């Protein structure tokens, strides 16, 4: 039940993993993976009905 | 057992550290989440919001609605500033209370581009072209409109699209800068200028407010996590 | 080479530029690196840079100075030093960040009948000690940064006893390298030796070292040029001669970032 | 057994 | 692909010599050290060479966790004229000697920072009484974080500072960090000014240490003892250990001859004469 | 929980050892390396550079430019030394400040070949031959030509190449020697010597330096990592 | 997840081996491999423009 | 962190345990070994090789040379004994101060045969025959050759080759012997008689010497680790 | 980078195994094995340059 | 699973 | 992975 995951290296001194296993039943146990997805801003940075393109006037 | 040797770090407790712990509620029946609106992956999409300037904290100004409103008028031509800034997002007063200042607070480092855009709040008979600059650090702050002009600008003509932006592009010596006032991380300076001047018919008012907004690029990241100055509890 | 090519004669073209020498002791490349341009994949200010290339990448000739039994030493920094030259320093002053490598040339002949030779030395961030027992880093701006004629070593320490008017300067020692560690050892540092009767000359070609890509070139200095006499001048039984040296630098793979006005320094 | 990221 | 525990390369067996082959002559002026083995200038045997240089690896050199500075704190009543005493350090290897002249062969560096903190406690009165087992808190504030200004004030929360909380007795305390630097590489030595100084502007006002960068480099750690205070007194020490893991380095220097004076390159005057007396021809 | 047996070396901390440790700074965006120029893999590389030796530290000459300087002349030929130094690379005073001297001074043990090169600094119509020698330990250290010359030598001759080397062999009992002065590990006798003797016209200097370098072959080796005694920190 | 290295073997009583597995999601918090390279001097000892042969003049 | 449970003998110091622990010199360069001869394996192979008994530790003669010689002499043939000798070979004085001897006091227990061989060191013309003896125990000590020749003898007839060995073959009830003196555990009785009588033509000594060795043969072993009552440290 | 070996079982209740993993690099920082050889007593026992045979005259 | 030096 | 004695 091991899970082998890489680790993004900063200073150096291939591929370094690093190792977890979960040790109990409850997800709420787990340490917290840190794999995390990023997500375009546009719903709050360009929140309008019509599409905007930069170029173009912004009012037309 | 099988033989172990306790090394250093043990029994400590790092508020940082990520291990498993037992659970006090074993099997509890989780709620499920709904699809809210809104939801946030990292908190520099905050930091790519425009918000707005408080730029004129006079005695008078600051701590009121004012602060926010920068006063031009149909006077005219002068070379001298209607405004400046000093580009250190998290420390100069001006910045360091917008959504931007704000996460950059809970962080000692920030680096790349930023960007300022003025909306101009005359009525539409008003007309008139301003200078927008950017001075990288290291020489004599802008004064007067010959030295801005010689700094990354933008010659802002007023019209139906009413606002316009001025990108502060990545510029710096270090790999990243220093969210507080520092001389070997600075950033450089902000200033606004009238290129031609405010020109109004009669029958108009001859003053009125611009309004100033910062917002990071899609560029712009910080790092080292840290408590802010922003908010206390004595007692 | 049997079509007679020699060690000991060179011919360097930078620019509108160039120097013969007849009595080279071969030229040294810094640390095996030749000068290049900043990287895209090691970039960082992301503005259009300026490459003025033939017009600051040249030689320029700083004011001679002169070699005597009394010399302890000489000493530069760089850019400082060329600050005041041509477009190579305007373009210094105009933009906020400048990354640049140089060839540096010093020279010094004399005769078959003289004796003596001059340790020099290229040293990355060559910090130098301050005057002062009374308080430390203290050295002023304009007392680090002399430009073109730059400072001298002394065989003495002397603090500055003035705690009204410190001098603010440094009082680089000759045996500490100025720095506080041994002279002997300098050689560690990318360096040249003139010994008058085999060469006349010193060739360092240096790379930008830093542990930034670019940076002010008006606050930091990148590399020092130290000058150290190892043996003394001597000339037949003359008691006091005196033969000159005189440096010429040119920058090299050198561009800028951060155009705005033009910086006007304290220097006074 | 093991599983890999 | 050569390896820090590689053997060293074999001897040659060599023999006597007769040629236009100068190997021995050499100019130490074109800046290069002469490449000589022994077989050059004598006959030699062949030797297979078992000894590597392992232990002299950069990482090697560093392997080692040094004492940086040493805190003092206490468990004391807070009264109107002095109150508990807590400390606060501002991180740097500048304020011991051993680590810093080892760091110091080199202009520039990177590593992965690991710390370790030993805490040793006493009874600083007379009387018989007790304190029962401390618990410390370690709080790094990085540039900018509010620095704690009471042992109990608000600051001590540590939302999102890191702190240790360590108790008395236990193993040494110890955490990583990666490399922080806000350049490439650490600077050992910065030949420069954080300001430049304008003719337009005061002298005052142009003015900054020489060889000075960010005048809050990396921070501080404050450490308190979270217990309340006991009716007896209790000294407590944290020294912290500092180890570079994961080692790089840059540009060799000559080592640190004369005593150090401060953080800069600075030395003191009567501390300049390292070498010894010994005759020219006594061996 | 799984059963374990804590072995003796349990909760200590040795400063010398090699273990993980939770991170402070979780997540941090570490700055990318850049190829900086003069990277160091290992202390040996520097020891291998030659640099230059304080051989004359009389009263008067050390802690002094002068220490550096070997003072030769155009006097008749004798057979008495211009200079004797002991093979201790780590504690005799002319070679511990070395930075061959100094890296030996953080290790307790050495190994493998050594070179001298010497520097003729006179005028180009000066002459000369000089004899540099070695002798491995276990005899009288040499006061004459005549007993230097029995062991491993170097005979100069001063001419356009300007330099000259004397290797000293890997020749030992043991197959490390200690970095102190001690006699069963001792490496024996370095001394120069006049062969001919200086020659120079008329209207040139009768009087001239030498300068002595020292660097380590490929096959020198240090080991057992230790304090340095060059550096302290009184109060 | 687990690196087997071989140990350079000093003393004796095959290759021995040891085991290594990182239990940390960040590279800092590894201890350090020990695994390092060497690099020839020369860019220190030689850093000469031409090329030295060194049983050949220095200056020719 | 993985959930354990600490066992009985956590923290202690077993000095007879057999762990892993830190290494306080990493990467450190060891010298390669060299094929030094005389490498020993194994302590019995220390215990086959012969060492001499001392004999006769007669009050004048112990703690000198001559308590190794075993005096003979021409007289008319007796019954009675030359030696006699307890089989208890790490506390009979005679044999514990042997190398086999003092090997089997750092082990508490022993087993196996063993050989003892003479060595006849009088004149070329001196004749005899010698009867050597082992009686397993359980019986009346032989004092007589008539009770020494019931047992495990060998009659030994002096000649060219001058020495003779007599096995003692492992004959016990238990395993393991103990090696101390110990009743259940003993071992019996080695005594050496005259067969015939020493002979000698004129002009020769009547008296000479004969020296003994005893050493382990191949099927003999120890066991159980313990310290020896051969040294000590007062104060 | 598990090591199984057997044990020599003396009291009893097939092969009965043990298992080693070394944690460190440095083959110093081992337990020890003691799976070690045994050699013949000759080098001590019979140093003489001529072979001897028991059965035969050791002076001939 | 593994990964041999 | 394992090794067999
Ligand atoms: C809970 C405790 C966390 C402690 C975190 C400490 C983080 C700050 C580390 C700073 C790194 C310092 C490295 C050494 C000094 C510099 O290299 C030199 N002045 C050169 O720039
Ligand atoms: C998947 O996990 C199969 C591999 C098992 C590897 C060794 C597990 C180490 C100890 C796990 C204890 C589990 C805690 C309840
Ligand atoms: C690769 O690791 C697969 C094999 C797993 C072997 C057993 C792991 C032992 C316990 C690991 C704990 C990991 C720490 C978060
Ligand atoms: C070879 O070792 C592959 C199998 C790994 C088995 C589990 C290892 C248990 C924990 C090892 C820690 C290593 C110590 C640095």
């Amino acid at each position: 039940g091991a899970q082998v995951s890489s680790q993004k290296v900063g200073a150096h001194e291939s591929t370094i993993n690093y190792t977890t296993i979960n040790y109990y039943r409850d997800s709420a146990s787990n340490a917290a993976s840190k794999q995390d997805f990023s997500q375009d801003p546009s719903k709050f940075t360009e929140p309008i009905k019509d599409v905007l393109i930069k170029t173009a006037p912004m009012l037309n | 057992g099988l033989p172990v040797m306790n090394t250093p770090g043990s029994n400590q407790y790092l508020t940082a550290d990520n291990f498993q712990s037992p659970c006090a509620l074993p099997e509890f029946d989780v709620t499920p989440p709904i699809d809210i609106p809104g939801e946030v992956k990292n908190m520099m999409e905050l930091a790519e919001i425009d918000t707005m300037i408080p730029f004129d904290l006079s005695a008078t100004k600051k701590n009121t609605m004012e602060m926010y409103r920068v006063r031009l008028s149909d006077k005219p031509h002068t070379d001298d500033p209607i405004l400046c800034l000093s580009l250190s997002p998290a420390s100069d007063p001006r910045l360091s209370h917008t959504m931007l200042g704000e996460i950059l607070n809970y962080y000692t480092h920030w680096a790349g581009s930023l960007k300022f855009t003025f909306l101009f709040c005359g009525s539409m008979m008003a007309t008139g072209k301003l200078l927008v600059s950017y001075a990288p650090p290291g020489a004599d702050p802008p004064k007067k409109r010959k030295e801005a002009m010689l700094g990354t600008h933008v010659i802002w003509d007023i019209g139906l699209q009413s606002s316009c932006t001025m990108v502060v592009p990545w510029i710096s010596n270090t790999t990243y800068r220093q969210t507080i006032d520092d001389s070997f991380t600075e950033g450089g300076y902000i200033s606004v200028f009238y290129q031609t001047r405010i020109v109004v018919p009669l029958s108009t008012p001859r003053e009125m407010d611009i309004l100033g907004f910062v917002s990071a690029c899609n560029d712009f990241s910080v790092r080292l996590l840290r408590d802010t100055t922003h908010i206390e509890q004595k007692a | 080479e049997a079509c007679g090519y020699s060690d000991r004669v060179l011919q360097l073209t930078l620019g509108n530029s160039t120097i013969t020498t007849q009595e080279a002791a071969n030229s040294v490349v810094a640390y095996g690196r030749w000068p290049e341009y900043l990287r895209d994949s090691e970039a960082n200010p992301v503005d259009q840079p300026t490459e003025p290339d033939v017009a600051a990448c040249r030689f320029y000739t700083l004011d001679t100075v002169s070699w005597t039994k009394e010399s302890r030493g000489w000493w530069w920094k760089l850019p400082d030093a060329l600050r005041d030259m041509g477009l190579f320093g305007q373009n210094m002053y105009y933009h906020y960040l400048g990354r640049s490598g140089y060839t540096v040339h010093v020279q010094c002949n004399a005769s078959k009948f003289h004796q003596g030779a001059l340790g020099v030395f290229a040293v990355p961030e060559m910090c130098l000690a301050g005057d002062s027992n009374t308080t430390t880093m203290y050295t002023s701006y304009q007392n680090a940064n002399p430009g073109e004629k730059g400072g001298t070593f002394t065989g003495t320490f002397t603090p500055d006893n003035n705690q009204t008017s410190p001098a603010r300067r440094f009082c680089p020692v000759d045996y500490l390298l100025g720095n506080g560690t041994l002279l002997g050892n300098a050689f560690v540092f990318p360096h040249q030796i003139i010994n008058l009767r085999t060469n006349n000359c010193a060739t360092l070609v240096l790379p930008y070292v830093n542990s930034l890509s670019i940076d002010s070139m008006v606050k930091h200095n990148n590399w020092g040029i130290a000058i150290l006499p190892l043996a003394p001048l001597n000339f037949a039984s003359e008691s006091s001669p005196e033969i000159p040296i005189t440096l010429t630098i040119a920058p090299m793979c050198c561009e800028f970032n951060g155009l705005r006005n033009i910086t006007l320094p304290r220097l006074q | 057994g093991s599983s890999s990221t | 692909a050569a390896t820090s525990r590689d053997a060293l390369p074999n001897t040659e067996a060599s023999g006597p010599t007769h040629s236009k082959e100068i190997p021995a002559l050499t100019a130490v002026e074109t800046g290069a050290t002469n490449p000589l083995v022994p077989s050059d200038t004598v006959q030699t045997r062949h030797v297979v060479q078992h000894r590597s240089r392992s232990e002299s690896s950069i990482e090697s050199f560093f392997a080692r966790g040094a004492c940086v500075t040493i805190m003092t704190v206490d468990n004391s009543a807070s009264t109107t004229n002095k109150d508990k005493l807590f400390a606060v350090w501002k991180i740097t290897y500048k304020d011991t000697v051993q680590l810093r002249r080892k760091l110091e062969f080199f202009t520039y560096s990177r590593f992965d920072m690991e710390l370790t903190f030993v805490v040793t406690a006493n009874f600083t009165e007379t009387n018989n009484g007790h304190a029962l087992n401390q618990v410390y808190q370690i709080m790094y504030v990085p540039p900018g974080a509010p620095v704690p200004e009471k042992w109990d004030d608000y600051t001590w929360q540590t939302s999102s500072n890191p702190s240790i909380f360590y108790t008395y007795g236990t193993a040494p305390a110890r955490i990583s960090v990666p490399y922080v630097g806000i350049s490439n590489a650490y600077s050992h030595f910065y030949d420069g000014f954080s300001k430049v100084p304008l003719k337009d502007q005061s002298a005052a006002l142009g003015d900054s240490l020489y060889g000075a960068a960010s005048l809050n480099d990396f921070g501080i750690l404050a450490v308190r003892v979270v217990n309340d205070h006991n009716p007896t007194k209790v000294t407590s020490k944290i020294r912290v250990y500092l180890k570079p893991k994961h080692i790089r380095v840059w540009c060799p220097r000559p080592p640190r001859a004369v005593a150090y004076y401060g953080p800069g390159v600075d030395y003191k005057d009567g501390t300049l004469t390292p070498l010894s007396t010994k005759d020219l021809t006594t061996y």
